[PDB]
């Protein structure tokens, strides 16, 4: 449910979850649905994290670290003023560290594969490439919208491109970074990053 | 058994009334819905299998917000006629919303007072929410204090109105709409509290230092500040000190009870890891004098009483050091009659902060409710502001033409007048 | 932030300003269509010194161009960089001001006044704060010369406790385009002296002679020409978007250098200057960039300061290096210049570290000085006033636009009370 | 030739510029690293030496 | 009760203090964030999980020196509302940063040092970092100690003020500057010590024989002086020294406040082998011409008190030798009115390396500050230089028009030839 209702994450949550309920159903005073504290997500499976030298990376090297979409396209303008000042963020929390505290995943709106290397290569965290289909069932998830193309569901666009947000352990969102927003901070949002309440555990 | 009663009139007490039940709601473990998975029995009543209704009623006479809320996130946690709505906004009229228009929704309001004031015996007191510069939160707000003096004369009636600031206060008739339920809140408002839109815009952009923060962050403020009042109703501490003390001990006078409000520390998200939560420092910083809610300078104004309300794990040792170097501190002074005035009523739990809200989430809080003769200021610029409009009939045949005398024009302004005298009396 | 306004006046400063508008942007790494690109923290955080946003990300610059006839002004929406400019920003003549003074300043100027007030203020107070202006125009035209002198003499008593710095375009003693030469000279030059904060002096005769020897190329075109300028442009306002280990900024730059306040023109010169022969065998380093700029032959203004002498010197110095090797090298050339510097000042210069280097280059310094020098530059201007005005020459096309012999006879006064300090203070 | 230009007299690009406050001042136990990878590290004598006292000068503190 | 905090004022300021809480931060085990993974008082403050906050303020009227430190490793380390900007730089001019707008900055400062003053059992330091000649290190120099001496009255104000050069001064209206700020410093501040850039580039020169040091290893050096002569608070040593005693130690006359800045091992790791470095010869190559921070020579200028430092392995009694030996020494002058004028500290803890940095391990340091009469000689020559500044009036009229008085430089100059004919005086 968290943070919006129809999303393709939150469908296959509940396919999953109160399928495993009634696996519980007749094996054995259980009560269906599940509520949404009971509802347990896998949000990265085992081939979609790629790091600088394309390698894998599993779930658990995200344990105890501060980890946050980072929903951009290339082309924009908007996310060409925002990706120094990121990547400054970026190795101040890492370096002036005993263990390195955040970490940016990426998710892309570019054009082709040609043009997301372009701006991968300029990126050391953790990224998905565009091929997978967890990239695009994460914009209709958190809500992220160039121009009004694929349907909305009875929904308003929370963002614009570009937009970094951070999560929590089951798809939910921690807090907002109002870098194009209701505030609109532009490249001075990103000091609202927490890292005592949002923790990946 | 314990209970409140909250009333919003306008659709900014709407806005101020969606943002305290949203904080009240969650610090109780309750949802959206109404259910959780004794301590709440103040704000919301029991029915069955645990589904909870707020004490409060929703008054505004245009539906734009009443239904809009209708129609959000909280449809069921609310009452259905619980929010009551008209159908034509009062428009900046005080007489439009005292004679015409408010009268049909004013009976369908106490009956709906009625019903959940008698749903438990042991009820403490009215918090009503308002906007005095407005036209239906002024008009309909008037009405319900003249028939609620006269039922319940007894009850307790603390409110919190919208004042004006005198730099920014976004209309062109609000001299004659707060001067005008200056009459309404002297002689039937038991203790009222002056908030102000433009202050908590000046805390929210140095303090917690967002530059464009809105209505809706006003809103979490107001929240917080009235949380920290009833959270000595709701949960046990070191002192217990309700909403039926908070008159004893702040008002010496039955036409003295206009006065401010203040909290600290409102800690932005970058500021909480380092600034220590000192109790030394966030009761210095309740007492900055422009930390304060009004733009009411106290520089030049004396202190009748102060209340202290500290929430979180809060030892009373350094409470009492904290109102030690108060006191020695020359910068403020006190009023030449009264050497004690402070209360310093303790609750062991800690802030409710909301995530993805703006603030943090802070071990130790401290809310400032405070008499002082500094309103003489902010009601004599809002006297020269009706002296240089009334001079020429501006704005005046609206309300004459709408049920209104004139005279009652004429006999509000030595009301005010007359508490400015009563203030500049009493401060010597 | 801190924000510069720039101006194009007339054709020399429209197709100056061009180049120098090209320069900045590939020096913060921006594509011509607006998107920024090259991944630095050093070169973005400011970039609102100059431009402006677009909701897009996009960064427009902060300049407006002025100028009376639609010529040039089309070549440069025809040229490369054409696209970065605000459309608003630029404010067209149909006439075209034909090498007279007095339409640019009384007459024809006139009318646009009341566009082009409205286009800088626009741009001034969408800001919290200014800091200083930046105008390019010439001193020969008339669209240049008159119609640029006029944005000065209103500018300043609206925006009173500001500065600009204004790079003039100075004529030639040997070559003469603009055949009406000492006219709009003059007639800009006593406006300048009176209500402009500095100026720095410019000239094309001398800097196609850079041209022929340091940069010795045969065939110099306008291009290169506004580049060698857009250098020296880049480095006297390079620490107002980039830090530095010792800073310098435009309001800093006129306290130390000027003494009093009718004398306020400088040199200016960019070093290194290196030819396309020379350019793997130089290990570039501080002690040959210092003789390069404390150099006569080197200067951008046609004067030699061997004649005269320097009153205040100033070096910015750009890129990776030490600090002291700026520190005892300049004592070492008071030491070894004392009859070419003032000797009522000891210390005569600034140091300025501006920690960024140029564009492609590991360490440059772009020099900047109050010399008595020009001394000799303005009473030549003086004696072609006189020459002319003798015989009454080429003064029925200003007369009969609103202009008196009794005007023209200050401008000379202003003239010769303008180079009657510099050789008492020698 | 270049990929600069003109004032370009050679190719350093903006990928080589970072501040000495940014390069130097960096966190201390990483300027341990990258230096350990390239170099990071009357007369009075021990109480063998029969040079002044050396009898009760080796009993308290032998050395 | 162990407690200075730090000043830096002027972009000497905040590059200075760049090296001097990067020192700090390495030797009580602290990262960049904070957090170590009781000695950490007397600069730090705790709070949280043992995350570290200093009690300090970089200050600082242009941007481009302040976000540096606000965008470097150690953002994160400083609390954000001591970094302060504006957006004007001073501009080398001393009546900016006092005579125009830079009242929105100290109007805030004071209010930092007042917040960073409530958090302390018992003040015993001022440590103003600026530059003399710098516009914001004498502007808001001069107005910041003048507020502060009258806030905070009979405590100790020390100051490391970076002198103009004989030779260089990196700008023409150095002796405008120097004037200016010593007419309000010699009754302000209660201890000035002198620094100058090329008495240490040349430090740099024959001792570290580096190639290319630049002003960052300058402030490193000057980082390892202060760190040396505030070490007697941090950790315990044989003989354990007081900040607040320094004020009693040095200075004899209320006027004569100024004293110099020595330190000494300083040899590279290269030429740290051939040669061990004994207590007897550390006090040799402090006392030195060639090693003293100032480029005075005081073989002409007459010794009045003088205080050596010691950090590590070291035993008084080879002390008392040293001390003996320089005593007798006939190239050191001192003078005949006072025979007993050393006072020698010692602490436990070896001096700490910056990782890989020019300076070398070493079991033992020095540090001197000194009162001698040889800062007349430095005075009397930016003295002769103000003169040759004002024979004409150069750059006086924008001075005149930026708000003091055309005037008041007579005044602050019969205060500096006061400072010259008085040393005269003392040295008979
Ligand atoms: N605290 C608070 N005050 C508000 C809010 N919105 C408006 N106000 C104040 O309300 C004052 C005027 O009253 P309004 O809220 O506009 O409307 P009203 O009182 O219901 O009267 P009508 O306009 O006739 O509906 C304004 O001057 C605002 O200062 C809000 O969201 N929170
Ligand atoms: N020792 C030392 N001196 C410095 C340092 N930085 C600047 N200075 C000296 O300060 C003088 C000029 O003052 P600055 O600190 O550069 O500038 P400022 O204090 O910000 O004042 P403004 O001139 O208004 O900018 C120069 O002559 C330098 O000698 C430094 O890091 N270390
Ligand atoms: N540096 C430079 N100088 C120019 C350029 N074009 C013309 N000039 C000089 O400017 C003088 C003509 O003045 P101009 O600005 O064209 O007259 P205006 O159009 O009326 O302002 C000539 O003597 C040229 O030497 C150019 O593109 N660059
Ligand atoms: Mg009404
Ligand atoms: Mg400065």
């Amino acid at each position: 449910s968290q943070p919006v209702f129809a999303s393709p994450l939150n469908v296959e949550k509940r396919r999953l979850n109160e399928e495993r309920a009634l696996m519980q159903a007749q094996k054995a005073n259980i009560q269906l649905p599940p509520n949404y504290g009971d509802m347990d997500l896998i949000l990265f499976p085992e081939g979609s994290l790629k790091n600088s030298n394309n390698t894998v990376i599993p779930q658990s090297h995200l344990k105890g670290k501060s980890v946050a979409l980072y929903f951009a396209d290339g082309a924009d303008p908007k996310c060409a003023s925002l990706l120094p000042f990121l990547l400054n963020y970026y190795r101040t929390m890492n370096e002036g560290g005993a263990n390195q505290k955040i970490e940016i995943i990426f998710v892309s709106l570019d054009r082709d594969r040609e043009a997301f290397e372009s701006h991968r290569a300029h990126m050391p965290w953790l990224s998905i490439d565009l091929e997978n289909p967890l990239t695009e069932i994460l914009k209709r998830h958190f809500r992220v919208m160039k121009e009004y193309e694929v349907p909305t569901y009875g929904y308003g666009s929370r963002t614009g491109v570009p937009s970094v947000i951070v999560i929590g352990s089951d798809g939910r969102e921690a807090q907002f970074l109002p870098i194009c927003s209701g505030l609109e901070e532009g490249d001075r949002a990103l000091l609202r990053w927490d890292w005592r309440n949002t923790k990946f555990a | 058994m314990r209970e409140v009663i909250s009333i919003h009139v306008g659709q900014a007490g709407i806005q101020i009334g969606n943002a305290c039940w949203e904080l009240f709601c969650l610090e109780h473990g309750i949802q959206p819905d109404g259910q959780m998975p004794d301590a709440f029995n103040t704000f919301f009543s029991e029915t069955g299998a645990g589904k909870h209704v707020p004490r409060c009623v929703f008054l505004d006479l245009e539906p734009t917000v009443v239904d809009e809320v209708r129609t959000g996130t909280y449809r069921h946690l609310f009452h259905p006629e619980q929010l009551i709505s008209g159908k034509e906004d009062a428009a900046n009229n005080f007489a439009r919303g005292h004679y015409t228009i408010g009268k049909e929704i004013v009976d369908l309001s106490l009956d709906r007072i009625r019903k959940l004031a008698d749903n438990c015996t042991g009820l403490q007191g009215f918090l009503m929410f308002n906007a005095v510069g407005g036209g239906t939160g002024s008009g309909l707000g008037c009405l319900l204090l003249e028939r609620l003096s006269v039922d319940y004369g007894k009850k307790s009636k603390l409110n919190f109105c919208s004042w004006p600031s005198p730099q920014v206060s976004t209309a062109v008739v609000e001299p004659y709409n707060s001067v005008l339920s200056t009459h309404s809140l002297l002689e039937h408002t038991d203790v009222a509290v002056m908030l102000d839109n433009e202050a908590i815009y000046d805390i929210c952009r140095r303090n917690l230092d967002i530059e464009r923060p809105t209505y809706t962050n006003l809103n979490r403020l107001i929240a917080q500040v009235i949380s920290s009042l009833t959270a000595s109703l709701r949960f046990d501490g070191a002192l217990n000190v309700d909403v039926t003390e908070f008159q004893t001990n702040l008002v010496p006078y039955p036409r003295i009870h206009f006065m401010l409000s203040s909290y600290a520390p409102i800690i932005s998200a970058e500021k909480a890891y380092h600034e220590q939560l000192s109790v030394a420092e966030i009761t210095n910083s309740a007492f900055e004098p422009a930390s304060m809610m009004a733009k009411c300078d106290p520089r030049h104004g004396k202190y009748m009483a102060c209340c202290l309300m500290y929430r979180g794990d809060v030892v009373p040792k350094d409470v009492n050091a904290a109102v030690a170097t108060i006191k020695t501190k020359r910068t403020i002074q006190f009023v030449d009659w009264c050497p004690t005035g402070f209360k310093c009523g303790i609750n062991y739990q800690p802030p409710t902060v909301v995530p993805g809200g703006d603030l943090a989430k802070v071990m130790r809080a401290v809310c400032m409710i405070s008499n002082s003769t500094a309103i003489a200021e902010v009601f004599s610029r809002m006297d020269h502001k009706f002296d240089l409009m009334y001079a020429k009939r501006a704005f005046v045949h609206w309300y004459v033409g709408e049920g209104m005398e004139e005279g009652e024009f004429s006999e509000a302004r030595e009301d005010l007048a007359a508490l400015e005298k009563d203030y500049e009396e009493v401060g010597i | 932030m801190r924000e510069i306004v720039h101006v194009q006046g007339g054709q020399c400063g429209n197709q100056i300003g061009a180049k120098f508008w090209e320069v900045i942007s590939d020096e913060h790494g921006i594509d011509p269509t607006g998107t920024y690109c090259g991944d630095s923290d050093l070169q973005l955080e400011r970039i609102n010194v100059f431009y402006n946003e677009a909701t897009g990300g996009r960064f427009v610059p902060r300049a407006i161009l002025m100028d009376l006839e639609p010529g040039t002004m089309d070549s440069v929406r025809a040229g490369p960089f054409g696209q970065l400019f605000r459309p608003d920003n630029f404010v067209f003549g149909q006439t075209g001001a034909g090498n007279n003074w007095a339409k640019g300043h009384y007459t024809e100027g006139a009318e646009l006044i009341d566009s082009v007030l409205d286009v800088v203020r626009k741009e001034a107070e969408g800001c919290d704060c200014l800091q200083g202006f930046q105008i390019t125009h010439s001193l020969g035209g008339g669209t240049g010369s008159g119609m640029g002198t006029l944005l000065i003499s209103k500018v300043r008593e609206e925006y009173p406790d500001r500065i600009m710095e204004t790079f003039s375009v100075f004529p030639s003693p040997k070559v003469s385009d603009t055949v009406v030469e000492p006219y709009n000279a003059t007639l800009s030059v006593h406006q300048l002296v009176e209500n402009a904060d500095e100026v720095q002096v410019i000239d094309n005769e001398a800097l196609y002679d850079i041209c022929f020897r340091t940069l010795k190329l045969t065939t110099p075109t306008y291009g290169d020409l506004n580049h060698l300028v857009s250098a020296a442009m880049s480095g006297v306002t390079c620490c107002l978007r980039f830090p530095g280990q010792l800073n310098s900024d435009l309001r800093k730059l006129a306290v130390n250098l000027i003494p009093f306040p009718r004398l306020h023109f400088f040199l200016i010169g960019f070093a290194p200057l290196t030819s396309r022969g020379s350019q793997q065998y130089r290990a570039l380093s501080v002690p040959e960039l210092t003789q390069q700029m404390f150099d006569a032959k080197n200067m951008m203004c046609a004067s030699d300061p061997r004649h005269g002498r320097y009153l205040t010197a100033s070096a910015m110095f750009r890129g990776r290096m030490s600090t002291k090797e700026v520190d005892e090298q300049m004592l070492n050339v008071q030491n070894k210049n004392s009859s070419y510097f003032v000797e009522w000042i000891p210390n005569n210069m600034k140091s300025s570290v501006c920690d960024i280097p140029p564009k492609g280059l590991k360490m440059s310094v772009t020099f900047v000085g109050n010399s008595t020098a020009i001394q000799e530059m303005f009473k030549r201007v003086s004696d072609q006033f006189t020459a002319m005005f003798r015989r009454k020459a080429f003064l029925h096309w200003y007369t009969g636009e609103g202009m008196d012999e009794m005007e023209f006879t200050e401008a000379e006064s202003n003239m010769n009370d303008l180079v009657s300090e510099y050789q008492q203070y020698q | 030739l270049s990929k600069y230009g003109l004032l370009g007299h050679d190719d350093s690009g903006a990928e080589s510029w970072t501040t000495e406050t940014r390069s130097e001042y960096e966190p201390p136990r990483l300027r341990r690293d990258q230096l350990k990878a390239a170099g990071q590290w009357m007369a009075i004598h021990v109480s063998r030496t029969h040079r002044e006292d050396y009898i009760r000068s080796l009993t308290p503190r032998p050395a």
